[PDB]
């Protein structure tokens, strides 16, 4: 049980360090800057 | 303990590589992005002064097209009667 | 970041010390083969009572 | 117009410099925030250690 | 395009307001009468200039 307590604490440490990695590696923007984005439909209307 | 050390290590190399998941159509008009430079260049080639309202590019350019159709017909008025 | 790496080195030394203590404590409980008096007589269940 | 071009050479890049400064100082202060957060993790584990 | 950009400007205004409160806890109502008057003067000066960057 005494070792299991530290196992729980280390697992808590591992999960709270797991939860920080995915926030810094989010591909929100998905050369994309050179091309006209289809989501940016204002540029599409401008071209049309 | 080794998994904790690996978590610290994988946290180390992710520091050099802050992108917020915000709407990108307005954000691409910001001049810091290269798309902002593209939009200011489009304003330059459409007669809009630099640093102006980037959202009035489409009303102005179509107005330019409205100006365009306000020219060629006059060309016919200077040609057929010619 | 340099101070951060120095203190991660400190905490890595702490984790190596924790693993050292764990390895020090394994041999008392991996001691299941007490078929002799030569080996430290740790637990009674590691013997044979016959 | 020539010295207007000279001024616009800095007018174009001043926003980029400000953006670089702000983004670099935010990604620099998150190093200290990380250091504090897993110092908290260090002392959360260290007393039971 | 105008309706789309109006919705986009609403979204960006809300995002920047939330960024303001989460960063320095700043709201338009916190400034005094002269501060709000200066803010509105810059707002309608930028309206008259139809510009996006408020840098000098």
């Amino acid at each position: 049980r005494q070792l299991e307590n530290l196992v729980q604490e280390l697992s808590q440490s591992n999960m709270m360090l797991y939860k920080q990695l995915e926030m810094l590696t989010d591909p929100s923007v998905s050369n994309p800057r050179n091309t006209i984005d289809t989501k940016d439909y204002s540029t599409h209307r401008l071209y049309q | 303990s080794r998994e904790l050390l690996r978590c610290l290590e994988e946290e180390v190399r992710h520091l050099p590589h802050p992108l917020p998941t915000v709407l990108p159509s307005i954000h691409q008009l910001h001049p810091a992005s290269p798309r902002g430079s593209s939009f200011i260049a489009l304003s330059h080639k459409l007669g809009l002064p630099p640093g102006k309202a980037s959202e009035l590019l489409l009303p102005a350019a179509a107005s330019l097209r409205q100006d365009l159709l306000l020219l060629q017909d006059q060309r016919s008025l200077w040609c057929w009667d010619l | 970041q340099g101070i951060l790496n120095a203190m991660i080195t400190k905490i890595s030394n702490e984790l190596q010390a924790l693993t050292d203590e764990v390895t020090q404590l394994m041999m008392f409980f991996r001691h299941s083969n007490l078929g002799q008096g030569t080996n430290p007589l740790v637990f009674l269940s590691q013997f044979s009572l016959e | 117009e020539l010295m207007e071009r000279d001024t616009e050479a800095q007018d174009t890049a001043m926003e980029q410099a400000r953006q670089h400064t702000q983004d670099t100082q935010r990604r620099a202060l998150l190093l200290r925030a990380q250091a504090g957060a897993m110092r908290r993790q260090q002392h959360t584990l260290r007393d039971p250690m | 395009d105008l309706k789309q950009k109006a919705s986009e400007y609403e979204s960006e205004a809300k995002y920047l307001q939330d960024l303001l409160m989460e960063s320095v806890n700043f709201s338009p109502a916190n400034l005094s009468s002269t501060g709000s008057r200066y803010l509105n003067a810059l707002v309608d000066s930028a309206v008259a200039l139809e510009t996006k960057d408020t840098s000098l």
